[PDB]
């Protein structure tokens, strides 16, 4: 996160760590105590499943305080339509290995109806991102989690910024001034929306053209697409494998 | 252009006057309709004038909310009879207007002379402080109460039986002149903001007479 | 107007225009000057926008140049003050005014929802918690 503050502890409680073979990794959204919501990307270049690992409830990366949750990653899905290396369709869906424990510091966010999604909370101007990435462009990543609060644009005025780059699975978010966005590290961290006391799952931190770069947005995944998905993707029966790739729509 | 669901608002258009703010568009109504939002600068956008026909939206009570914000609208075309119909998106097509902040860009309108009274070489010429569109409790103020200090009239005033045109200006709503004594005078008057930039005058006040 | 013999006298704004409709040379036999008639016949000649009564809903008129402004009660808004402030109950209207889902109905009122982990209250658009730690609500704050 580029211009961000620090969250204070337990303010952004379904923040999710993810760490392979104990290096950071991505984030993630828990939005039940079995199920965390990220980015496909964040996949696509391991090869040790085995030492996937979720961090609820964590804040401060050097120093366990006793509140963090860990759990092997049981199984990684992803959309069919997902291509490694490519922007298009960047969302996974993480079932853990037991579930964690709801605690002041570890709460899901709300998925959200997609008409509600699509008709109201399109339209709060601002939502919170956050994440323990880079807090600028190729920098250093962050210690404790950082939160910041971005505004949202309907893609035809992000067009000029992507020309024909933003497709109907993503939506663009930040400011072209450049003081402030999400950065390499943030990926499957929460776009995050209020709307009358409660907090809902918007968008999941996907790309950009660098961080904080004048002209341009944050590029998020538009999770309103995926609703649906989700839902029945949580509703069926396990499938063996790590990594699964389910038929979207 | 057989094959198109919607087409794009444009020449989004302002009109305000003493704050009764109504934004007007293009095209009339051709297999489509319109929905209106509105937002601050920084705020959050409020959907008015729903899946309307109409080819303008009132926007007066967003803005009276406070009139020095700058405020954005957009106007969505839907496809006519099918208006949940906006692509895969959820996002209809849209133009977006200019900003408008009310308080620097509203018209003042036609100013009205209240009274006139003379005793002798003097007289009072008092200007109507009229409503405008902004709120207060359960009460419109008064353009005097919207823009306090910031706000002048000017008074164009003549004898009868001379050419030349004489000038007063007031920081209230009131002048006092001198006059000479045995001659009918008329007067017109005109609302103005010094410190704007643009619209910074009413027209003409309907001019009275002796 | 005029009445056969009255242009024998003077001319006054008061009988003449105000008392009676005036032509633009009566009013011009009475200020002389052409810039002074036009300025007083821009208004005079108007017309009221008003006398059509163009305020719905016990708004009020007033009257402009070429134009008209309407003030509205407290529930109506419009150029006209036709529309109901309260009469435009969908889902796409603040979220039908509900706190958390909205469905629209055919045939009937909208129906307000809540998230699992929440039910809806008697005045049929809040939610409250049914759960210890429902989704979308940050404990350590409401504490
Ligand atoms: C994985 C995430 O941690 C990270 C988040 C970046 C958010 N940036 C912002 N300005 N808000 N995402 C990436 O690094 C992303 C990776 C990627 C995403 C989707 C599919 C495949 C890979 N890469 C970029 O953001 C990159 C642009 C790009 C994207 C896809 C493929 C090629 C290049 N931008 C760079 C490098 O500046
Ligand atoms: C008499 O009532 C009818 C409605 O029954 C109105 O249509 C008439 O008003 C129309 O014609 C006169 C115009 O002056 C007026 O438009 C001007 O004033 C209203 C403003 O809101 C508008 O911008 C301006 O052009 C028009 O609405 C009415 O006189
Ligand atoms: C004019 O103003 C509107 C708001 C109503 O109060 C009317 O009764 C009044 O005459
Ligand atoms: C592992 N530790 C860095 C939390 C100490
Ligand atoms: C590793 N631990 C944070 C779960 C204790
Ligand atoms: C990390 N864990 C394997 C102990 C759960
Ligand atoms: C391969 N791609 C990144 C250009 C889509
Ligand atoms: C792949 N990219 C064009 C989105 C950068
Ligand atoms: C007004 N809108 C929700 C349809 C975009
Ligand atoms: C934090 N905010 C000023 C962007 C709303
Ligand atoms: C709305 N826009 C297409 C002009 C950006
Ligand atoms: C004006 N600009 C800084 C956005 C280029
Ligand atoms: C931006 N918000 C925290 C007020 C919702
Ligand atoms: C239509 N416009 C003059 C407002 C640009
Ligand atoms: C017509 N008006 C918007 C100028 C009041
Ligand atoms: C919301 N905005 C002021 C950043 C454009
Ligand atoms: C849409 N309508 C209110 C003008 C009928
Ligand atoms: C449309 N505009 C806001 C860029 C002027
Ligand atoms: C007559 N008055 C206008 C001076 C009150
Ligand atoms: C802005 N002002 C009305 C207080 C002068
Ligand atoms: C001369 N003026 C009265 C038209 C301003
Ligand atoms: C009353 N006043 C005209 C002297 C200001
Ligand atoms: C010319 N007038 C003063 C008599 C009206
Ligand atoms: C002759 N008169 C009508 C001009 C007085
Ligand atoms: C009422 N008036 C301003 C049109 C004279
Ligand atoms: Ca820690
Ligand atoms: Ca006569
Ligand atoms: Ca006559
Ligand atoms: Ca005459
Ligand atoms: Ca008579
Ligand atoms: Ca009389
Ligand atoms: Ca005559
Ligand atoms: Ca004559
Ligand atoms: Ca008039």
């Amino acid at each position: 996160i580029v211009g961000g503050k620090v969250c204070p502890k337990g303010e952004c409680p379904w923040q999710v760590l993810l760490l392979v073979n104990g290096a950071q990794l991505c984030g993630g959204t828990l939005i039940n105590t079995i199920w965390v919501v990220s980015a496909a990307h964040c996949f696509d270049k391991i090869k040790n499943w085995r030492n996937l690992i979720a961090v609820l409830g964590e804040h401060d990366l050097s120093e366990h305080d006793g509140d963090e949750q860990s759990r092997r990653v049981a199984q990684v899905i992803i959309p069919s339509t997902y291509v490694p290396g490519t922007t298009n369709h960047d969302i996974a869906l993480l079932r853990l290995h037991q579930p964690v424990v709801l605690t002041d510091h570890v709460v899901p966010l709300c998925l959200p109806e997609r008409t509600f999604s699509e008709r109201t909370l399109a339209f709060v101007r601002f939502s919170l991102v956050s994440g323990w990435g880079q807090l600028l462009d190729r920098g250093a990543t962050a210690l404790e989690l950082m939160v910041l609060n971005v505004p949202r644009l309907m893609t035809q005025d992000c067009e000029a910024s992507f020309p024909g780059k933003i497709t109907e699975y993503m939506f663009c978010a930040g400011y072209s001034d450049g003081s402030k966005d999400s950065c390499k590290g943030d990926s499957g961290g929460p776009h995050a929306t209020h709307y009358r006391g409660t907090w809902y799952l918007t968008g999941i931190v996907s790309w950009g053209q660098g961080c904080a770069t004048v002209g341009h947005f944050g590029v998020y995944t538009r999770v309103s697409q995926y609703i649906e998905w989700l839902q029945k993707l949580m509703r069926s029966e396990p499938r063996p494998g790590v990594l699964l790739r389910a038929p979207f729509p | 252009s057989g094959t198109t669901n919607t087409v794009a608002a444009y020449n989004l258009t302002w009109k305000s006057t003493n704050f009764k703010t109504i934004l007007e568009w293009e095209p009339k109504p051709v297999n489509q309709v319109y929905t209106v939002q509105i937002s601050t600068k920084s705020g959050d956008w409020k959907s008015k004038c729903f899946y309307t026909t109409d080819t303008e939206c009132d926007l007066t009570d967003e803005i009276v909310k406070d009139v020095k914000q700058t405020y954005l609208a957009r106007v969505f075309s839907y496809p006519a009879g099918n208006v949940e119909s906006t692509g895969s998106a959820g996002e209809p097509l849209y133009e977006n207007s200019p900003e408008f902040t009310p308080y620097l860009e509203t018209n003042l309108g036609q100013p009205t002379i209240q009274s006139f009274e003379q005793v002798g070489t003097k007289v009072n010429v008092t200007v109507e402080d009229e409503r405008t569109l902004v709120r207060r409790n359960n009460t419109f103020l008064s353009l005097r109460d919207v823009f306090g200090k910031d706000l002048i009239y000017t008074l164009y005033y003549w004898k009868s039986s001379s050419s030349g045109k004489k000038t007063a200006k007031t920081n209230t709503n009131e002048f006092l002149i001198d006059v000479d004594k045995g001659e009918n005078y008329c007067f017109s008057v005109q609302a103005v903001i010094p410190s704007r930039t643009v619209n910074r005058k009413s027209t003409d006040s309907p001019v009275e007479c002796m | 107007a005029n009445a056969f013999l009255e242009e024998l006298r003077p001319g006054s704004l008061e009988r003449e225009c105000k008392e009676e409709q005036c032509s633009f040379e009566e009013a011009r036999e009475i200020f002389k000057d052409a810039e002074r008639t036009k300025l007083f016949w821009i208004s005079y000649s108007d017309g009221d926008q008003c006398a059509s009564s163009p305020c719905q809903n016990g708004g009020s008129c007033k009257d402009q140049l070429q134009s008209y402004i309407c003030f509205c009660l407290p529930a109506f808004e419009g150029r006209n003050c036709e529309t109901h402030k309260d009469d435009q109950l969908i889902c796409v209207n603040e979220n039908g005014g509900c706190e958390q889902y909205c469905s629209d109905h055919t045939g009937t009122k909208r129906s307000c929802r809540c998230h699992e982990g929440y039910s809806l209250l008697a005045d049929g658009v809040s939610c409250t918690p049914t759960v210890e730690y429902p989704c979308g609500k940050i404990p350590i704050l409401e504490k």
